[PDB]
């Protein structure tokens, strides 16, 4: 019944389509969420997507000026992967910050909410609020916005604390049926880590997160899920994954610490490694979030100074609106498969056409046949939207 | 091969009556690769009819087309000040032609 | 919104060589079917040529074939005419077009044209 | 649980009414997807309806030209059979062409999007993204647009790749839980093969297609499950059901090759097999989608020269819109049934008072009782509905 | 598996409130199906309701004139009991007259659509089309517009064809699976039957139905599910339940033959016996169908020439409008429990200050225990809702 995702890594020479939701342009006509950072999470059967909702619907005179992140209203909408998030839709905790498991026997959610300074992270399992948790920085105590790992019944979640632009504790919380079991602190040559995708590699968790601090390289959060211990460096690639970030010509990693380029503020990302090569995602702008390309550098898992893409896709084109991005697995039938989501952000504070801001979501999967080429944008027009 | 010949060359008329082109075909081709545009002088052609029947979208109400085979008529049943004009029919399945056209100037 | 900038016309001495560009904005031609056509000074418009979605140059006026060369990048999202062995006949006002060909229906008509660029060959 | 469609064809004597959505009615108030291109298909227990949404609602500023057929923005919808396309549709990939089987353990979903030179099919089984491929001929890649049929797990899908009006690259792909097992390129009689209506004729699959290049009766392609072996000819009888058309007294077929009359263009239909005599269905006017009749032609599989009708039915009136039909199978108690869906498209480029372009349904199954007369139009008035 | 009803029947002293949809309130704010002919019928586990909807929503330019009873339009919608007929109603068959069974395995549904001249009636069986039948008398094809009972397995419809004020051929079909196993032309002293109300009186059903052509008291009908032997009278009771019908004063029965009073038209009920009383709900007005009151008659199943009342109740007020009503067997723990619904009418023909014509409906449920008096309209207001 427990899920151990003890099954081989897939053979990946690409991602093919999987899902578009459509949302802003439903959202004109019809009554959809006003939503942002979402991700997706699988049970053994089928696919869910959860967001991030500022409790109010687009064609609403609440939905003016929701580009704040940290409200009492926003809640944690899960739907069916594809079902847009109509009124229908069931809101499963208060949350400004969330993340998600599925331990295969039932759901786990963790949801921050609450004044910045004292904040509280409720854990839910199978439909109980089974632990709380306070800050212990007391600052804005955030987590990754992204589906956390589960082996064996044991799920684990980064959590981080403090400072956007500075030390922050971050910590690494082992979750047994709700029940928080253990929780290490972070250790290792990653300085600050934030908005981790993580995924199963087995026998643990490793996490790709973002660094906000001092960085454009992504760090990597290796969790032993069972001897509790935890490891940290940096995405050893030349071609480096966050935005901002320098040009690919003048652009360098470390391994082991921040290369201190184009490093102020960043997204959430991914990136995770087929032997020595890594298999990666980013905008194709490397100063705002506009496109979406994933590509794979040759030894670019151990070697920096290495800029050898290959298999390079454009899932989102270049003058087109992206934003945060993440990986979740899924269990196939004789290797464990890697997909993506992209988050398509549209509205204020970079479209000043309308009052709102919300998101779409394109999602894709790792796949051993061959491919072709597109570009799913969102699609709507704001022009004739409703302000 | 197919060579349409628009047949009133500067037909000329006063707003309000209504106006007949034609668009004659050498030889019968596929009644639904012809249409007709507009092309006032100093702006860019635009789409009127499509598939030989078909308005396009935006297009007021008062053309309307009709053909078969090698007859082809176009029809703006009340004039306007506006609608006095170049107006070509196209053939755009193979083999692609162009008409050489029909003049509307306000008498 | 979608348009379309024809650019390049300019005077050529006969013989010569000229490259029209048209940018286009609100779509892709990986969808669309895209034309040359031109006017010439006091006469009819003429369809120059067609490039389908797929990348293949369907038609060539007889004329112009042999010394047009049309292409696109479809990374700028652009349409090229590389004239070649430039004649007096040759001046007219360019226009790059847009029409579709449907699964169902098939080829649909060129409803989206550009402004225009007029190329001269003089003397 | 596999499904194997062993038992025998049930006794039909004509069509009973089945279902109808009324979808254009209900959009004139309330949020309803625009859709086109709809089918069919049973598991076990019921029966669910599938269509290509444009990505927008009909009282929706993107329902302005939806006319085109290959956007980013197209889904693959799916209800139960009967719930209209509500806001609360699942959308279950992208794809702007699709088609569907259920093997008895799982559902399969073919979906093709992308570039029109490159273009890329999903295949999708249990919720897995299991594997994708690539346009062959580098053209417009398309499938059935119906259900597919498997038979001991293994299904099989028809697809085109090439010309509209040339030689095309056809290949019949042999799957397994998701995975292509097999591939065979096409042979036969049938030059041109498109948007195949396929029914398990065990121990195979026979399908009916359109001949969209040069004939004006539709091509047959025999696929024997086991063998992988390919066998095609035309539908022998001499009342041809593809349009445009030539009228009964004229029209001829060649029961191998074809006729070479009013071939240039086509509609997706179906027929099927009782003994010598053939069950078909096409629309009432010989050259536009208006009205839908079926009705059997003795001795029309098996001779052309047959132009005999018995058994006449009018599904929809001579004056009122139809468009795509196509079969699909249910299984009996003691037999299998054949029913079919009517495709009633209303909108833009044919009806020039509104700016948008959908479609409803109406399903009939097969019926050894008796049965009456009636018509079951789409019903909207489009003098009223919103532009 | 199968359900057999064969418990007694449960003590009943009076009826509770059982449900309330509030269809028309509603429908001034959202989506909601335009319905009428409304009924009730439960599967072992829960209740659902079903009716005939025309087709469109109230806030529709479609509603205009709905007053028709026969359209190419109306289907058959079926949700559970309490939710409103909203846009995700699953619409189960095209009909303009309906049927519905539980045999405690599978839904059987009857559903009549077509011409009025040759009308098609199609048994759907566990989502399959499993038979088919057409006119007899070659007129107006109508069934019972409420639940049929089964009895192991074999379930009973009673269908109506020919003339309203005539002779007119009416059967009993004994339906097994979906397959019609046989039909029994009735016979007896009832002359004119339609719409009836039939519940399992084991071994057998009994109907109520309307005489719509010579009489204001209700013809019995009296199935033997197991012989096929069919019996006809009339209600006994003095106090007669059709509408038009005569005052309390003049009235009369004839327990075998229509009275001839005030019997040109008249509406769907239900009664059902309690010994020798019987338990009979009518509408308050004599001559619209204006309000509703059940009650009981003292020996008013044996003796004609008994107006004895008892255990009135008043469910909807003189003033309020009411409509079909019709009644229900549901399976208690040691006893067999009888409900009733009223169906209230509101809209054009009778309130001429909208164009559309709905219903909502009122369900109650015998009770041992005790009860109050209240009144349950529908309350919807017409002067303020959208036209
Ligand atoms: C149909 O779909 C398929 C699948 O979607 C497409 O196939 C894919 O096509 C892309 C096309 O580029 C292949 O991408 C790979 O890109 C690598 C990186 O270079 C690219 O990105 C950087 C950043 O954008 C750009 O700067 C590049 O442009 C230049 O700059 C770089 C340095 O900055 C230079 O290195 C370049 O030379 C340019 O000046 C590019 O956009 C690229 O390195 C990679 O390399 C292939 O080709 C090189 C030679 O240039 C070989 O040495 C290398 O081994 C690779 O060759 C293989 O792949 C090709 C197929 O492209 C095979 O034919 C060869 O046999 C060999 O296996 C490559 O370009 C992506 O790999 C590819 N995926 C596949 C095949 O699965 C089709 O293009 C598409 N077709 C249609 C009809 O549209
Ligand atoms: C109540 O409902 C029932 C069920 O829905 C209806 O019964 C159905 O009625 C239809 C229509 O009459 C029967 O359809 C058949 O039509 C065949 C020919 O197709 C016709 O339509 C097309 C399209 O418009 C035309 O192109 C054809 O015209 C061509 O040929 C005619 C004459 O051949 C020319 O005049 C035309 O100019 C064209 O050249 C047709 O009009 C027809 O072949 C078929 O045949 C029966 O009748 C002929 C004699 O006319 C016999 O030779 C043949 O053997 C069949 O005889 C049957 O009928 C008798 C009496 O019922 C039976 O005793 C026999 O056993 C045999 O079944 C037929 O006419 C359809 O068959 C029928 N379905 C069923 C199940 O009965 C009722 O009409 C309807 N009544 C109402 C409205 O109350
Ligand atoms: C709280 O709730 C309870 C339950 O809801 C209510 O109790 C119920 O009350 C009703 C109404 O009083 C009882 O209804 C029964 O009505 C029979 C006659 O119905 C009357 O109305 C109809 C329609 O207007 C008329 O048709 C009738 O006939 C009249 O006209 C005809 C000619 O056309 C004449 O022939 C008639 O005589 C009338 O003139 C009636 O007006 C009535 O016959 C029945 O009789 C019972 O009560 C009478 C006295 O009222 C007794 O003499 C008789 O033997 C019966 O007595 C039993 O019931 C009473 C309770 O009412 C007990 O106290 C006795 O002990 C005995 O058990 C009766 O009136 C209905 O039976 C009753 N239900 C119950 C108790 O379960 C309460 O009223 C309500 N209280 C409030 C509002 O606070
Ligand atoms: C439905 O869709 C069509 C297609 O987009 C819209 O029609 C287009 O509307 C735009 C804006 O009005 C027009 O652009 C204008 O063109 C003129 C020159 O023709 C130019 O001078 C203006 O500055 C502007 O660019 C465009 O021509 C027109 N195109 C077509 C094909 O008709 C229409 O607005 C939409 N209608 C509704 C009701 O939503
Ligand atoms: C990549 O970015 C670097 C800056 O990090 C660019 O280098 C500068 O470019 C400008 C404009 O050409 C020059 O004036 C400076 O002298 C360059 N400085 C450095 C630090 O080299 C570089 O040109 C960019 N390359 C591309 C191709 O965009
Ligand atoms: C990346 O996005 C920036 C916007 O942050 C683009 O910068 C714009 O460039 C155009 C000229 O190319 C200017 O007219 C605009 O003023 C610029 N800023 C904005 C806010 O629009 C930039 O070109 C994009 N491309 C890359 C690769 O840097
Ligand atoms: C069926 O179609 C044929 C054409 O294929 C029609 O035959 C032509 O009809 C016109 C008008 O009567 C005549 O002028 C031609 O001489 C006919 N030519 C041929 C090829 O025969 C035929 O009339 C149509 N039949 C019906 C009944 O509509
Ligand atoms: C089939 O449909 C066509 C339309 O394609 C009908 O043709 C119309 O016929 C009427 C006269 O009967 C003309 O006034 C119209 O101009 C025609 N065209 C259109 C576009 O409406 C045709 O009559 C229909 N019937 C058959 C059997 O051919
Ligand atoms: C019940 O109805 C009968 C009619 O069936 C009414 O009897 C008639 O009433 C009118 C008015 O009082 C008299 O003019 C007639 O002479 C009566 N005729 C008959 C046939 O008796 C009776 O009054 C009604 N009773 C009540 C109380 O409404
Ligand atoms: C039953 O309903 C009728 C309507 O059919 C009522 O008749 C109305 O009575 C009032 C006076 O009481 C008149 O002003 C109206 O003109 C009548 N007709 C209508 C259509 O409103 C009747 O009063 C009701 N009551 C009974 C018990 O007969
Ligand atoms: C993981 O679980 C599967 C099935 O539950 C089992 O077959 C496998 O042996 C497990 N792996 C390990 C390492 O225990
Ligand atoms: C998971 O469980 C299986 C069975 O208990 C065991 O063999 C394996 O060592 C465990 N692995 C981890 C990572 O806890
Ligand atoms: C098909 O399956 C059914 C039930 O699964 C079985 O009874 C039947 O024998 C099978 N047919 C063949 C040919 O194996
Ligand atoms: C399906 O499987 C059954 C049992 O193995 C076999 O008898 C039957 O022939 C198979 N059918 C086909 C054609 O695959
Ligand atoms: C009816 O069914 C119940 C349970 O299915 C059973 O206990 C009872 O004996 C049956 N009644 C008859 C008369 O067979
Ligand atoms: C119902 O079923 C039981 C058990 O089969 C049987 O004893 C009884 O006679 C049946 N009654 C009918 C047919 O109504
Ligand atoms: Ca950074
Ligand atoms: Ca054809
Ligand atoms: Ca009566």
């Amino acid at each position: 019944e427990y899920r151990n995702w003890s099954k081989p890594q897939c053979g990946i020479t690409g991602f093919a389509p999987f899902s578009k939701d459509n949302s802003i342009r439903l959202s004109a006509g019809g009554d959809i969420w006003v939503t942002r950072e979402p991700y997706v999470s699988c049970d053994p059967d089928k696919c869910y997507q959860f967001a991030l909702g500022q409790g109010t619907t687009l064609n609403n005179v609440h939905s003016n000026n929701t580009v704040r992140d940290r409200t009492p209203y926003r809640t944690l909408l899960m739907n069916e992967l594809g079902v847009p998030f109509h009124l229908g839709t069931k809101q499963v905790c208060i949350a400004w910050s969330s993340s998600s498991c599925h331990d295969g026997k039932a759901w786990l959610h963790v949801c921050i909410t609450g004044d910045d300074k004292n904040a509280t992270a409720s854990f839910i399992y199978n439909g109980r609020l089974v632990d709380s948790v306070v800050s212990w920085s007391k600052d804005i105590l955030r987590t990754q916005e992204s589906e956390c790992v589960c082996i064996n019944g044991t799920c684990t979640v980064v959590m981080t604390d403090g400072s956007a632009s500075g030390k922050a504790d971050t910590k690494i919380l082992f979750i047994e049926e709700g029940k928080i079991v253990h929780t290490s602190t972070l250790s290792g040559s990653a300085q600050h880590v934030e908005e981790c995708s993580c995924y199963p590699r087995y026998p643990g968790v490793r996490c790709v997160c973002r660094d906000n601090w001092k960085g454009s390289n992504r760090p990597i959060v290796d969790i032993n899920i069972k001897d509790h211990s935890i490891v940290s460096s940096y995405v050893c690639s030349g071609l480096v994954g966050d935005t901002p970030r320098k040009n690919d010509s003048s652009s360098s990693s470390h391994c082991l610490d921040p290369n201190n380029e184009e490093g102020g503020h960043g997204v959430k990302g991914w990136a995770f490694d087929d032997g020595n090569d890594v298999w990666m995602g980013r905008t194709i702008n490397e100063t705002s979030r506009l496109g979406y390309e994933t590509f794979k550098v040759i030894e670019g898992w151990s070697n920096p100074k290495s800029k050898l893409q290959t298999n390079r896709q454009v899932i989102v084109d270049r003058g087109d609106r992206s934003g945060y991005s993440g990986i979740f697995s899924v269990e196939g039938k004789s290797c464990i498969n890697r997909c993506f989501y992209v988050e398509l952000i549209r509205g204020r504070k970079e479209e000043t056409e309308v009052l709102w801001t919300s998101n779409s979501i394109v999602v894709f999967c790792g796949t051993s046949g061959t491919y072709g080429t597109g570009s799913w944008p969102d699609g709507a027009d704001l022009n004739l939207m409703p302000i | 091969e197919v060579v349409l010949t628009q047949s009133p060359g500067t037909l000329s008329l006063s707003p309000g009556e209504r106006a007949t082109l034609s668009c004659r075909a050498s030889q019968s081709l596929g009644t639904n690769y012809l249409a007709w545009y507009q092309h006032k002088p100093g702006q860019s052609p635009r789409l009127l009819i499509d598939g030989a029947s078909t308005r396009a979208i935006g297009i007021p109400d008062r053309f309307s087309a009709s053909g078969s085979g090698t007859d082809f008529t176009l029809t703006v049943s009340r004039l306007e000040p506006e609608d006095f004009a170049v107006y070509y029919c196209q053939h755009y399945g193979n083999p692609y032609t162009f008409g050489q056209g029909t003049k509307l100037e306000i008498k | 919104e979608v348009q379309l900038v024809e650019s390049g016309g300019g005077l050529v001495q006969p013989g010569g060589s000229l490259r029209l560009s048209c940018a286009a904005s609100g779509f892709s031609f990986t969808t669309y079917e895209m034309n040359w056509v031109r006017q010439a000074p006091g006469k009819g418009l003429e369809w120059v040529s067609h490039i389908s979605s797929r990348g293949l140059v369907i038609y060539y006026a007889d004329s112009v074939k042999g010394r047009f060369t049309m292409s696109r990048d479809t990374a700028k999202n652009s349409l090229y005419l590389q004239m070649d062995s430039l004649t007096v006949a040759d001046t007219a006002v360019y226009y790059c077009a847009r029409h579709y060909f449907d699964r169902d229906w098939g080829y649909s008509g060129m409803d989206l044209w550009g402004q225009g660029t007029t190329v001269t060959v003089s003397s």
